[PDB]
């Protein structure tokens, strides 16, 4: 199971992060994930998503060459 | 703070709450890797016992790497937990494709896999010689086992090339194996004459198991004249991958590009063929290739590549290649993620880079969908002993030894080469003393040195003597 | 001169390699740490070693004198690297570009010029490798990745023919094909991966180029006999050389059987040939403290010009 | 008498100054024939292994395989030694002289031979050879010219099998074919290694056995057609059988049966397998581990190792042929080697 | 000829000339410019060379390329 880059480990910071995140995201509020590149905040954000039964999961990366036209395909898609 | 992040402005924070997520501490890590190790070791349960000191080790030595090199010493030191996981992949790939196991040989393969994942990307060879002895403070300190051997990259050899299975092999068959597997491949490809040394040994091991992993992809970081691509050809031919090669003269545009890279993956996907695709360092000219190259990577494809009619057509081969296998697959998505899912497991890639002090080299490694997802290997300058080795073995084709030869009584610092008892020895330590006087003296800085005059002396040499 | 073969032959392949693009000075201060290097490790080298003696035969030295090339030694020593890299396709790093006129009167009528700027330059490339022309290419600091198979050299031998691929087919190569690259602006760019396979061979004029010019025009200008005397007795030591040979070979052709009046003759011409070789070195022993005045008389006008 | 297998220890060993390449065997006396990558081909007597009776230069390049085939008229043998210098070189063999007598080189090829292969179907003597020019060619040996040249392949075919008028061709591409002789129509096309087919041959009729479950027809179409199964070795360290399917009986390809069928597969090499030979029951085979491997048809299991064989690669077998009541299957089996050494098993 | 040598493995005879050349017959090296005295062969093949010429000089054989390198000599 250790292939598979969706398995996490809860620990006490996880789980903390699992709760303030559900907290802001039925606050209508926006979240944003600011840490260093090895911090892992697309894992446990994407663990905060999916194992829930509230939110959903749209596949956005932003890039250089990125326009709202990307952003509001992926509107379409859900 | 880092380069390549545009600072946003206050007015789009101004609507959004912001978190900072901070590196797990040392705790918190020692039980992820807890539940990893306890994972991995239930393949053999004879080990069971030390998932607690493979554990602690591997957060100790990520810290002590973590605080010994840092960014200010090199750009690409910028170590993570994701080092850690790759460890733990690594250690597991190797454990459940390997023989029967044993303690010595438990410590010896995690030694070479925190090796191949956290001191590749290393410079000097003095922190080689702090990274090993860190790795002997760390076994000596968790793991107090004796009659356990060399630590150094040169006596751990772990190949599956020999044998079925992933295990440790003797030096010199595996020498003698690679010499007569260069020999075919310089038969039944390309001809080039290079010689083989213990470091290009280690090399093309470490190239074999970054090229043998689910979505492996690398970085070849190294002087010009140091055979990277050679090698990368040859694995590729070893592994029975195929070879594409972007041929991109000075008169080209992002159209050939997106042709080949289209051709590549069309031919990864519907003929199911695995390809390796090497890019060089010259073959990116503007920062669209550099752009296209984060979208195939951070991502499994690119979804720009297909649109309108080519994306109804991609569509239509992969319903008739999916149709043709007898899968039922019928919505587009399970399609198009089983296409990805293909992409990623089937398509390889390498980079080739010559002068990391360049900006579109920092722009390249300073990429953050590049440094994440390959594997850095740094091949440096060459050594004074592979220097030795690689004149030793050129110029003993030819007579040299017919003068009255007296050995001169000189320091032990400035011989490179095995103590002198010939004129051969005396030659090489000539060649090599020349060699570093000459980069020394014009100036080079922390530039990499193309060790091809070396050779190129060397062949002249040879030739001049005869004649 | 056998016991200190592999010193002096060891000079010429560092000198062919590292030395093709360095001005006068570093070039000559790299030579004092080779010699250093030499003698510090017990290898024993001629003292007198000059490398256009060492390779430059005098029949090469004066084909290239009436191809073009000037009188400058760092021009003789530049074409002499050129000239002898057999494995290294070399390149031609000169502002004025004037040596293209030279390697066109030294390969005749086969120089057939190229540009990377071209836009036929594919298939006449490939036409001329096929026929096996000599190809002299210009601008050199806009290199093109298409000919990366030529440059690395990385042919392979299938069958009784030598291969290769150039664009995207296949293209028959010839033993006569020598390829040669030719720059113009010396503060071009050139990339590394062309840099580190040829040699790279500067053809410029620096500072130390202007003293050891102007002591080449002070010489043959103020004292012209002196380089006439100079010129005359390298000339006749060469051809004395050369006939002193000739006779030995025919009078050991001659008397490699069992006299007559034939070995009589040869052993009188070889006598007088052995003493016209020994006034000659008897001569030109006595003038080399000559030219060392000459080169301690003229410094402090290269200070000054300098 | 014919589940014989040779003991642990060689007979003895012939030292050859280079890297042995192809070694056969003749089918009348105990004399072995074995090549050198210089190009030199001897010919060593078993009873007395100290010196050649023939050493003969006849190619500068490196020389690759072999046939050798005592001829039955309505006699005398005949040594083909495929080479590396663009063409082949055919020999035959005096037993009153003990030297070799050259008969006749045949040309045509565009690049080095790698396989080579001399029979008899009806009273006319057939030499066939693959290279890497992609084509399969065919030479008459009493007329000396060629009959019929096709590509099969877009790679280039590697080693070949034959009897009657049907001929298979593993290649490098990493399929193999079976080419129709006469028509030269593929019949019908395989997949299934990962690697390019280093040999592959045919497994033929026997008359009598206690119960056989790879060389006996099933139906009276394979009884008549005669080619039922094949065995094939590939660089993937695998040997696996292969079940041909029928053609539309010039014969036609089956548009829903053209396609091969892999039955058995052998595993358990710790290199690539390079040469395979079928004695009855037992398939011998190489590697480039220093060591041959005898695996059986029924159980599919690797009865006897033969492990450090060499010091080097092995490169390949050879056997007495079996299937034909011309000449009687002997108890001798030699290999070759990397490492300049020959060994031979008897009795 | 002033020494005979043989090969112990494979069927080739090594003859050294009285001029100092020596002839490799189932190669054509001048070992030394005297007159050779006399050579031994052991098994990498390692031939020994002794002249009048004070220099002996060792050379070896190259089977596969059928040509004799010198490596080292006294
Ligand atoms: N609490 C945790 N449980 C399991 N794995 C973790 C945890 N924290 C970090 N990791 C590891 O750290 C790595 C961070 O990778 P990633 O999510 O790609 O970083 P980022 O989100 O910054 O791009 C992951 O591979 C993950 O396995
Ligand atoms: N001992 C050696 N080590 C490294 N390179 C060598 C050696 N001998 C020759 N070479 C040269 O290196 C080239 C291959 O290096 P390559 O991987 O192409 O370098 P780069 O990665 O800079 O393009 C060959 O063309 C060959 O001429
Ligand atoms: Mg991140």
């Amino acid at each position: 199971e250790v292939m598979r880059p969706d398995i996490v480990i809860p620990t006490i910071d996880t789980i903390k992060h699992e709760k303030i995140f559900y907290d802001l995201l039925n606050s209508k509020r926006g979240i944003i994930l600011c840490g260093p590149p090895g911090s892992g905040k697309t894992m446990i954000m994407n663990n905060a998503l999916r194992n829930s039964s509230l939110y959903d999961v749209v596949g956005i990366n932003f890039s250089k060459d990125t326009t709202t036209e990307h952003i509001l395909s992926a509107l379409h898609r859900h | 703070t880092d380069p390549g992040r545009i600072p946003m402005s206050e007015r789009f924070t101004r609507h959004a709450a912001i978190l900072y997520l901070g590196y797990p501490s040392g705790k918190s890590l020692s039980q992820i890797y807890e539940i990893y190790y306890k994972a991995i070791f239930k393949l053999v349960p004879e080990f069971r016992s030390y998932t607690e000191p493979f554990a602690r080790a591997s957060v100790h030595l990520y810290n002590e790497c973590k605080a010994r090199y840092s960014t200010g010493l090199q750009s690409h030191y910028l170590f993570s937990p994701r080092e850690l996981t790759r460890l733990v992949r690594g250690v597991y790939t190797a454990i459940n494709t390997g023989p029967r196991q044993t303690l010595r040989s438990l410590i010896r393969l995690w030694a070479y896999e925190a090796w191949r994942i956290f001191a590749d990307r290393l410079v000097g060879v003095k922190e080689k010689n702090s990274f090993e002895q860190l790795l002997y403070e760390t076994v000596d300190k968790y793991l107090p086992n004796q009659d356990l051997g060399n630590i150094s990259s040169t006596s751990l050899l772990f190949s599956g090339l020999l044998s079925l299975d992933f295990k440790e092999v003797n030096k010199t068959d595996l020498v003698n194996f690679i010499e007569e597997r260069f020999k075919t491949f310089c038969d039944e490809e390309l001809e080039v004459p290079m010689v083989i040394h213990e470091s290009m040994v280690d090399h093309i091991l470490r190239i074999d198991r970054a090229l043998k992993q689910v979505q492996g992809h690398m970085m070849l970081i190294g002087a010009s004249r140091t055979g990277k691509t050679i090698l990368t050809r040859f694995v590729a031919w070893l592994n029975g991958l195929k070879i594409v090669q972007p041929k991109i003269h000075r008169h080209s545009n992002l159209s050939d590009f997106d042709m080949i890279l289209k051709k590549a993956i069309s031919d990864c996907s519907l003929k199911e063929s695995r390809t390796c695709l090497i890019i060089d360092e010259s073959n990116i000219l503007e920062t669209a290739f550099l752009e296209r190259m984060n979208t195939l990577l951070a991502n499994a494809d690119i979804p720009d590549l297909f649109q309108g009619e080519e994306y109804d057509k991609l569509l239509n081969n992969l319903r008739n290649k999916t149709r043709s296998l007898g899968l039922l697959l019928d919505t587009e998505q399970e399609l198009y993620d089983w296409f990805v899912g293909e992409i990623a497991k089937n398509l390889h890639v390498v980079f080739t880079i010559c002068d990391p002090t360049n900006n579109k080299s920092s722009a390249m490694i300073s990429s953050p969908a590049l440094f994440n997802r390959c594997i850095i290997n740094w091949m440096g300058d060459w050594d004074t002993k592979t220097m030795s080795q690689v004149a030793n073995n050129m110029v003993d084709v030819v007579p040299m030894e017919f003068t009255d030869f007296i050995v001169p009584e000189v320091n032990k610092e400035l011989v490179f080469t095995e103590p002198i008892q010939t004129i051969r020895d005396a030659v090489v330590n000539i060649l090599i003393h020349f060699d570093r006087n000459f980069y020394q003296k014009m100036k080079v800085g922390v530039n990499p040195r193309s060790p091809g005059y070396f050779i190129d002396g060397l062949r002249a040499l040879v030739k001049l003597v005869t004649a | 001169t056998s016991q200190e073969l592999i010193g002096n032959c060891i000079i010429s392949s560092i000198y062919e390699t590292y030395f093709g693009h360095l001005n006068e000075r570093e070039r000559g201060d790299m030579l004092v740490i080779l010699k250093r290097l030499l003698g510090k490790f017990a290898v024993k080298y001629d003292v007198n070693y000059r490398f256009i003696d060492y390779l430059v035969t005098l029949d090469e030295k004066m084909k290239w004198l009436e191809c073009g090339l000037d009188k400058n030694d760092y021009f003789l020593e530049n074409m002499s690297i050129v000239m002898n890299s057999q494995d290294a396709v070399p390149f031609l790093l000169d502002p004025s570009s004037h040596m293209i006129t030279v390697i066109s009167n030294y390969y005749g009528n086969k120089t057939v010029l190229l540009s990377f700027l071209e836009e036929g330059f594919v298939k006449r490339l490939e036409n001329a490798v096929r026929f096996g022309s000599v190809v002299i290419i210009q601008d050199g600091e806009f290199f093109d990745p298409i000919i990366s198979r030529l440059i690395s050299r990385e042919f392979n031998h299938a069958g009784n023919r030598v291969t290769v691929e150039i664009g995207d087919h296949e293209v028959d190569v010839s033993g006569d094909f020598k390829l040669f690259i030719h720059s113009c602006d010396p503060s071009g760019d050139i990339p590394i991966f062309l840099r580190s396979r040829v040699r790279l061979v500067h053809f410029v004029t620096n500072k130390e180029s202007i003293e050891t010019r102007i002591f080449d025009i002070t010489l043959t200008e103020e004292n012209a006999e002196m380089q006439r005397k100079r010129e005359d007795l390298i000339k006749l030591n060469t051809e004395y050389r050369l006939k002193l040979k000739n006779l030995e070979k025919r009078l050991l052709e001659e008397l490699n059987n069992s006299e007559n009046d034939e070995l009589m003759v040869t052993l009188n011409n070889l006598k007088k040939e052995a003493m016209n070789i020994e006034k000659k070195l008897s001569e030109s022993e006595e003038f080399f403290p000559q030219f060392d005045n000459l080169v301690e008389e003229y410094s402090i006008i290269g200070k000054h010009s300098v | 008498v014919l589940k014989w297998i040779p003991r642990n220890l060689p007979s003895c060993l012939i030292n050859v100054e280079s890297s042995v390449t192809s070694v056969k065997l003749h089918p009348n006396l105990p004399i072995v024939f074995v090549a050198t990558d210089h190009g030199k081909l001897y010919a060593f007597d078993l009873f007395n292994y100290t010196i050649p009776l023939a050493s003969l230069q006849s190619h500068t390049k490196a020389i690759t395989s072999m046939d050798v085939l005592f001829t039955n008229y309505t006699n005398y043998l005949v040594i083909v030694t495929a080479s590396k210098d663009l063409q082949i070189h055919v020999f035959k063999w005096v037993s009153e002289e003990c030297k070799f007598q050259q008969i006749r080189s045949l040309l045509g090829h565009e690049h080095i031979v790698s396989a080579v292969k001399i029979w008899q179907k009806n009273n006319d003597v057939h030499i066939a050879s693959c290279s890497r020019d992609q084509t399969v060619k065919i030479w008459d040996f009493h007329n000396g010219w060629s009959l019929k040249t096709f590509q099969p392949h877009s790679q280039w075919v590697r080693s070949i099998d034959v009897l009657g008028d049907y001929i298979i061709s593993g290649s490098h591409d990493t399929t193999l074919r079976l080419t129709h002789w006469p028509s030269g129509n593929g019949l019908s096309v395989g997949t299934g290694h990962e690697f390019p087919i280093e040999k592959v041959k045919f497994i033929h009729f026997i008359e009598d056995s206690p119960e056989i479950r790879f060389r006996t027809p099933s139906t009276d179409r394979y009884k008549n057609w005669g080619m039922q199964y094949c065995v094939s070795a590939s660089r993937d360290r695998t040997i696996k059988i292969w079940e041909i399917p029928l053609p539309t009986l010039a014969p036609i390809p089956n548009p829903t049966d053209s396609n091969f069928r892999c039955v058995l597969t052998l595993k358990g090499h710790l290199s690539w397998v390079r040469d395979i030979s079928i004695r009855g029951q037992y398939l011998f085979s190489c590697a480039d581990d220093k060591s041959v491997r005898c695996w059986d048809l029924n159980t599919g299991q690797c009865l006897h190792v033969w492990e450090k064989l060499h010091t080097g690669f092995v490169n390949c077998l050879d056997l007495d042929v079996d299937f034909d009541s011309n000449v009687t299957p002997r108890q001798m089996m030699v290999t070759g080697g990397l490492d300049c050494k020959s060994n031979v098993f008897m009795r």
